[PDB]
């Protein structure tokens, strides 16, 4: 079974800066699809096939990688966007990122 | 638009069965698959199962058989071929099942695959005592 | 010299992918069975005999069966055709009424339950003062209890109306040709080891296709092509558990069904001119319509299919199969229409097996509904009528249509399920071949020549 | 006299091989070209269509110096920052379908340089016969 | 080189000026002119009555001595009597339609006249490649 | 210009047999009240001397 | 005292489907292949006479 694994994950940052969290396959040739879930509400797709971008998506989150190996950039933090992330190859998952005002 | 809406929140017995309806609203039904997903706190995600309405073709998880069963039932008049109903029933209830239920709806793209899940419910959270 | 002028050319040959119409033929013997009782030959003009099919050298094309066109306006037509053939034959609306219903004369154990109810009630006459008492059979999965005494109704007659057959027209398939229009090719992949994605070097264009015989299907596809030597799978995206699985093996199954019950037909009239057709005595024992198929060569075959799906899997990996899972009707089972009557027969009896990493004939019970509602659209429910005589049909096994598990949580075998769905996957096993291009003339290209004044 | 040659192939027939090969032959790629109850709109749609399209194409190759010669030959000379090729290896070495690929970029202004090409001489012939 | 120049309008843009300048355009009102469930029934049969004009156009301008020339001389002399205007006038002062008026009367006559010369011409020379 | 009715309004399915469905109006919910339409005074009184001139 | 329907003794009668709906759409109106639609672009035009733009 295809696992996922995340990296840093926890994340301290301040406002206006840029920040990209890591996840590496154990197994190549798939894509890949990033997910947002703030506090108490319902999650949002961000990333499809590992570069789209879905309905109301504004284009600073910029998902890139190749392989086994993703990148998720976000330039240009704001306050909303201190969040909840997820890594997601199939029905399978992987356990997530926090980032955090710093 | 697209919407879904579930049910209110339950509390159950240990060794009871609980039945969760999903209704769709805003597109044609007998066109999509429709998927079933669980949050457990300190687990992340976990995929259940996903079922198309056409005909109720169902697939369930490995780790998870013998315990689920998924039904539909779709709506019959042209007046309004839209509105649709499926129905999610666990039985074998375990103090483990603490967590939230989504019933979600993919994206309707070109290169949208199957999995990249756009639409969700409001989640239905579950406490077993 | 250096000075190289541009020079037109007229019918380079040279194409682009492209999509369009496409055309229906057949042959000159579905003319013989005239007066259109046999459908597509309203929209049929004969076909040529003899089609060229042209060999090409050293061009190599990518063909993708999964985005290919023209399979879904083949989904289209037949439908259409299938609607088309209706129209012309009559409704059956007055037949929605209260139905005095009992048990068939039979010594009947009390644990079963009857697969025949007998029922008696009132129709109107050919005038409209006069009506009359009347009787006929149904099966149990037509009627439902309306709620001393004990009484049914029909299970369409509240969302819908209901619409007879012809007698005269005949359902068996018939072999369908496409063609393309003036201006267009039809190009064919003829290498023998092709999974159905991607470049094919030996490739060879044509004007009009193979015989293509439509079957309707639900699991175990029949009277289909078999592939020249091994047996191959097909799918789109493997790891992804979403997609169903192709399965196309060499040597043909032979499978026989039937359904022993003599049967007596008798005409009710309604009225003016419209004839309705029940169900009358039953002359003989009540037995069970089912199918056989040969052991050893089902067990063979598993064999031959276990041997290739292992290579997309690892080697030391646990196969097994198991029954569906659940759903309607009409995809637990595997479902046909053999004699012009249709049949729903129980397939678990064949997918009960387990593989380690190293005479007699299997039957296999069915049951018959008299309605029917194919494509399930919403308005749209056709009844059937019955036919004279004991019925029996023999076909060749050809595919096979499977489903893998979604397994997570690090378990080793992988097990496999029928499951039939869409109808698209059963002409998707025959279009697979098949891509169409459309003609460009006119390159242009430099050399050494000058127009003169 | 011949014991075995080329005889001739269907239509794309050539299309494999090299240009210079497959320039012997055109009236084959020509002539399979024209020919050879909702259902009679669909057909009659497809065959307009098929008319359409080719009286387009005959329509734009004779605003141009060729009406039916089939080969044509013009005065604009080809400049070399498009295809950067040398002419002795065009004619032996790739096909068409290898052609088009490479020749896909500049195209659409070739048809307009023609265009003005022959609008220009057809007035200054028409000049030369004036003062004729 | 140009700042700023008559570029080109639209098919009948030229149409309100003068013959001399509109001369200078033909190949724009020419190619705006092929292409660019009952009511299927109403389309193909504008396409085809379109296709019909078209193919009537060319065929009559196929029996006199230009097919494809899109300009043409003759050998047909201009008598005075139709027109009774000056060269040095038409050419810079009328449009089409300002002509066309004038010049309603004499037609389907000279029609007939270029037929006669064309069948005469090709009598001739038929002629002399007979000799020749 | 404004038009409204304002009758709060329930529609009902009745059958009349096989699929064929058929809308009453049922029960009313509200004050039987006058559908009515509203324009301004002044605008219109100056688009007709407009008209008028 | 009793009634009936006003149309029954006349004609039949044809429901709508409340599917379709009844707001307008901009339609345009295109000529075939050879022919053009003139529009006069004046400020004044009564709708009858010549028109100079
Ligand atoms: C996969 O493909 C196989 C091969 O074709 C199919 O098997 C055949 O199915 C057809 C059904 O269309 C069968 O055809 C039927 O045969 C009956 C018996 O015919 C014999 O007897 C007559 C009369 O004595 C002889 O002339 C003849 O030579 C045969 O020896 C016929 O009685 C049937 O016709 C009935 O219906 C028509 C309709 O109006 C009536 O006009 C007739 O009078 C008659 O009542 C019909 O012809 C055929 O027997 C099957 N076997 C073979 C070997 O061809 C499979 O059906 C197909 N797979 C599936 C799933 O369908
Ligand atoms: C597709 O085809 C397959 C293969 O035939 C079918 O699978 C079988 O389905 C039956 C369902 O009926 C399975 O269950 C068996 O049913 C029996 C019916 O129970 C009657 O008898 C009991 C008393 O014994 C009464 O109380 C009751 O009211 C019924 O009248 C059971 O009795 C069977 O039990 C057997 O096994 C147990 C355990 O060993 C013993 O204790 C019993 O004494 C008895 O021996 C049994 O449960 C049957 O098992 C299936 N077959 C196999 C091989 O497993 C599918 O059903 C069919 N698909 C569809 C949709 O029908
Ligand atoms: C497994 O499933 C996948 C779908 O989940 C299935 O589809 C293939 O996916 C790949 C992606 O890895 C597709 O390749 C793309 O094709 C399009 C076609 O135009 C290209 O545009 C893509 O370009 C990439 O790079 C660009 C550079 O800027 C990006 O802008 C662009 O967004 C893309 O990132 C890329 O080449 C592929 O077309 C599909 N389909 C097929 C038939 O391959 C895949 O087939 C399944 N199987 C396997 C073994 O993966
Ligand atoms: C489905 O039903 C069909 C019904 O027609 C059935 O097909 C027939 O099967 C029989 C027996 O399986 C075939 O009969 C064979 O005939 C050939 C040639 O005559 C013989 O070689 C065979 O045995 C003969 O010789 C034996 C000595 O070697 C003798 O002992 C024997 O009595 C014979 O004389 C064999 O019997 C028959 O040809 C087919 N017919 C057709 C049209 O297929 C089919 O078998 C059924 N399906 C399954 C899976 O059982
Ligand atoms: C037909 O019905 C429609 C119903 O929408 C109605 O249109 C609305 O009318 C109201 C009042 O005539 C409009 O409200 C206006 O809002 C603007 C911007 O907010 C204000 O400038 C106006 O007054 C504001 O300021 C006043 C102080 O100067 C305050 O005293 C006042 O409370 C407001 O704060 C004015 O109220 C509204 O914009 C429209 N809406 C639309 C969509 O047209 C319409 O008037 C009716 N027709 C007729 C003929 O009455
Ligand atoms: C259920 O099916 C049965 C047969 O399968 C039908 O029963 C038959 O009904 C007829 C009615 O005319 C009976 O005929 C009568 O039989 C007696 C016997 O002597 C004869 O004297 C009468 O003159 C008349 O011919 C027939 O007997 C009866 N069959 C049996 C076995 O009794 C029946 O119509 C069906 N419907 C029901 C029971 O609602
Ligand atoms: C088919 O048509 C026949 C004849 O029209 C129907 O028979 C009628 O059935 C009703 C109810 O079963 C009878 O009403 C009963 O009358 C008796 C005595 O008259 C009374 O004791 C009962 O309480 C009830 O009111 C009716 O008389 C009878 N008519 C005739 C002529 O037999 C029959 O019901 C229709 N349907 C079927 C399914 O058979
Ligand atoms: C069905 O046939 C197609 C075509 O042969 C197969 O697709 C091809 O699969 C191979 C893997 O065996 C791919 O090779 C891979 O290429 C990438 C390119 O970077 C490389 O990084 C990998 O290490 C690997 O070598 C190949 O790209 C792919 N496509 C084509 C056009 O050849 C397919 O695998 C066959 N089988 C099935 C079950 O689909
Ligand atoms: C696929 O295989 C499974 C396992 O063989 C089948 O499950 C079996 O389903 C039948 C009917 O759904 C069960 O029969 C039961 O009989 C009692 C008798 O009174 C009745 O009360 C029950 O409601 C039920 O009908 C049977 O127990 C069950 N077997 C097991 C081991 O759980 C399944 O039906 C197969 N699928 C198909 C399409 O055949
Ligand atoms: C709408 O516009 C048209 C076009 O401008 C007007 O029609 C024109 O009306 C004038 C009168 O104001 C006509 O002039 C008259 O001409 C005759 C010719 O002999 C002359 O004898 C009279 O004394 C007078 O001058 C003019 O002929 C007429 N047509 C054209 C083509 O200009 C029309 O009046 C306008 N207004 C309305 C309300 O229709
Ligand atoms: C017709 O068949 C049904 C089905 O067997 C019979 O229903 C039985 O009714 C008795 C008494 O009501 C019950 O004890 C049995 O258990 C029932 N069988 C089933 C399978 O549930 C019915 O009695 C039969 N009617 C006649 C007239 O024979
Ligand atoms: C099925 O039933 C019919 C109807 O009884 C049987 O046809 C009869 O066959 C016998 C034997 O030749 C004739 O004497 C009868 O006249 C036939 N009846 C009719 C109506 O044709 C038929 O044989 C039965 N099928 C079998 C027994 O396989
Ligand atoms: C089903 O399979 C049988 C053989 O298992 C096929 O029968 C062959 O058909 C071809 C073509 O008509 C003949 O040349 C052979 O002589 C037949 N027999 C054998 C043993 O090959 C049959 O065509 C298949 N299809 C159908 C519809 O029956
Ligand atoms: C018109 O009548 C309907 C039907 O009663 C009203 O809808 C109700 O609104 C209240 C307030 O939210 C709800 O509690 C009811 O459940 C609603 N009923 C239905 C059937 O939806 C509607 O509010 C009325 N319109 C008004 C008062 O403007
Ligand atoms: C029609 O009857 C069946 C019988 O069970 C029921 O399931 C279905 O809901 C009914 N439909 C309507 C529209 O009444
Ligand atoms: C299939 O046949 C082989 C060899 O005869 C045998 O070993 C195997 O057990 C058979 N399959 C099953 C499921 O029994
Ligand atoms: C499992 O496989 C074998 C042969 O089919 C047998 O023991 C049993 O009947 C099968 N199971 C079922 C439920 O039929
Ligand atoms: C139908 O009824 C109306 C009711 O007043 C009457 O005016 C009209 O004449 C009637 N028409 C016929 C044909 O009876």
């Amino acid at each position: 079974e295809i696992v996922l694994t995340q990296s840093p994950g926890i994340l301290s940052l301040s406002p206006g800066e840029t920040a990209t969290l890591f996840c590496k396959a154990s197994q190549g040739g798939n894509a890949m699809t990033w997910y947002q879930k703030r506090r108490g509400q319902v999650p949002r797709l961000l990333i499809y096939d590992t570069s789209r971008r879905a309905s109301g998506v504004p284009d600073r989150f910029v998902g890139s990688g190749s392989g086994t190996d993703f990148f998720l950039t976000i330039n240009k933090l704001d306050r909303e966007d201190f969040a909840v992330y997820y890594c997601q190859q199939f029905e399978f998952f992987g356990l997530g990122s926090e980032l955090e005002v710093h | 638009q697209v919407q879904l809406v579930q049910s209110g929140a339950v509390i159950k017995t240990p060794g009871s069965s609980v039945k969760i309806s999903c209704r769709a609203s805003g597109y044609n039904f007998r066109d999509y698959s429709i998927h079933w997903v669980r949050l457990i706190p300190d687990k992340g995600f976990e995929w259940i199962g996903w079922i198309k309405p056409l005909w109720g073709a169902v697939s369930y998880a490995r780790q998870l058989q013998g315990r689920v069963s998924m039904t539909r039932q779709l709506s019959q008049d042209p007046d309004d071929p839209d509105w649709g109903v499926a129905y999610m029933e666990f039985s074998g209830l375990t103090p483990a099942d603490t967590a939230e239920y989504f019933c979600v709806r993919r994206g309707s793209c070109d290169y949208c695959g199957d999995f990249p899940w756009q639409y969700w419910c409001q989640g239905t959270v579950v406490v077993v005592s | 010299a250096e000075n190289l002028w541009v020079t037109v050319y007229y019918g380079v040959p040279v194409w682009k992918d492209a999509e369009t119409t496409l055309f229906c033929a057949s042959d000159a013997k579905a003319y013989e069975t005239e007066k259109h009782n046999v459908w597509a030959t309203h929209a049929c003009v004969p076909t040529d005999p003899n089609p060229q099919e042209i060999h090409l050298e050293n061009v190599t094309e990518e063909f993708n069966m999964w985005k290919n066109n023209m399979v879904e306006q083949m989904h289209t037509d037949i439908i259409s055709l299938w609607d088309q053939s209706l129209k012309p034959c009559v409704k059956l609306t007055p037949l929605c009424v209260t139905l005095q219903c009992t048990n068939v004369t039979n010594n009947i154990t009390d644990d079963m339950r009857g697969e025949l109810k007998n029922c008696s009630f009132n129709m109107t006459t050919e005038l409209r003062d006069k009506k009359q008492k009347v009787y006929s059979l149904f099966y149990r999965l037509d009627v439902v209890q309306i709620n001393s005494n004990k009484e049914y109704r029909l299970i369409n007659c509240n969302t819908s109306a209901i619409t007879q057959a012809c007698p005269k027209v005949s359902f068996e398939p018939i072999p369908i040709h496409y063609c393309a229009p003036a201006g267009f090719a039809i190009l064919k992949c003829k290498d023998k080891k092709f999974n159905g994605t991607g470049p094919c070097p030996s490739v060879s264009t044509v004007q009009c296709t193979h015989g293509i015989k439509p079957v309707v299907s639900t699991q175990l596809l029949l009277n289909g092509s078999l592939a020249e030597e091994e047996v191959m799978i097909r799918s789109e995206n493997i790891t992804n558990n979403a997609k169903n699985i192709l399965v196309q093996f060499n040597t043909p199954v032979q499978i026989n069904c039937t359904r022993p019950n003599n049967n007596t037909r008798k005409s009710i009239r309604i009225g003016p001119g419209q004839a309705f057709y029940a169900t009358g005595d039953i002359i003989g024992d009540i037995r069970q319509a089912h199918c056989n198929v040969s052991k050893a060569t089902w067990n063979e075959t598993l064999g031959k299919v276990v041997k290739q799906l292992r290579k997309h899997f690892g080697n030391n990996t646990i196969i097994r199969f198991a029954n569906s899972s659940g759903g309607d009707l009409e995809v637990t089972t595997h479902s046909f229409n053999c004699g012009g009557e249709f049949f729903y027969c129980n397939t678990s009896g064949l997918f009960n097996s387990t593989w380690i990493s190293n005479n007699d004939s299997i039957t296999l019970p069915c049951r018959i509904k008299q309605i029917i509602n194919m494509w399930q659209r919403i308005g749209q429910a056709m009844y059937a009528p019955p036919i004279q005589g004991v019925i029996r049909c023999v076909s060749n096994i050809t595919g096979l249509i499977l489903t893998r598990d979604g397994g997570s949580t690090n378990s080793t075998t992988e097990t496999f399920r029928p499951g039939g769905g869409d109808m698209r996957d059963n002409w998707r096993s025959e279009l697979y071949k098949y891509k169409v291009v459309k003609i460009e003339p006119l390159g242009v290209a430099p050399t050494r020549c000058k127009r003169r004044v | 006299a011949v014991g075995i040659g080329a005889v001739f192939l269907g239509f794309l027939g050539a299309a494999g091989s090299t240009m210079g090969a497959a320039s012997m032959t055109l009236t084959v790629q020509a002539r399979n070209l024209l020919s050879g109850t909702v259902w009679g709109i669909k057909q009659l749609q497809a065959r307009v269509l098929a008319v359409e399209r080719y009286l387009r194409d005959q329509q734009l190759l004779g605003i141009w110096g060729c009406s039916g010669k089939l080969i044509c030959c013009t005065n604009v000379p080809w400049n070399s920052s498009w295809s950067n090729r040398n002419l002795s290896e065009i004619w032996d070495n790739m096909t068409w379908l290898q052609w088009d690929k490479e020749i896909s970029n500049y195209t659409q202004i070739i048809y307009g340089l023609l265009e003005e090409s022959q609008n220009q001489q057809e007035k200054n012939e028409q000049d030369l016969l004036a003062l004729d």
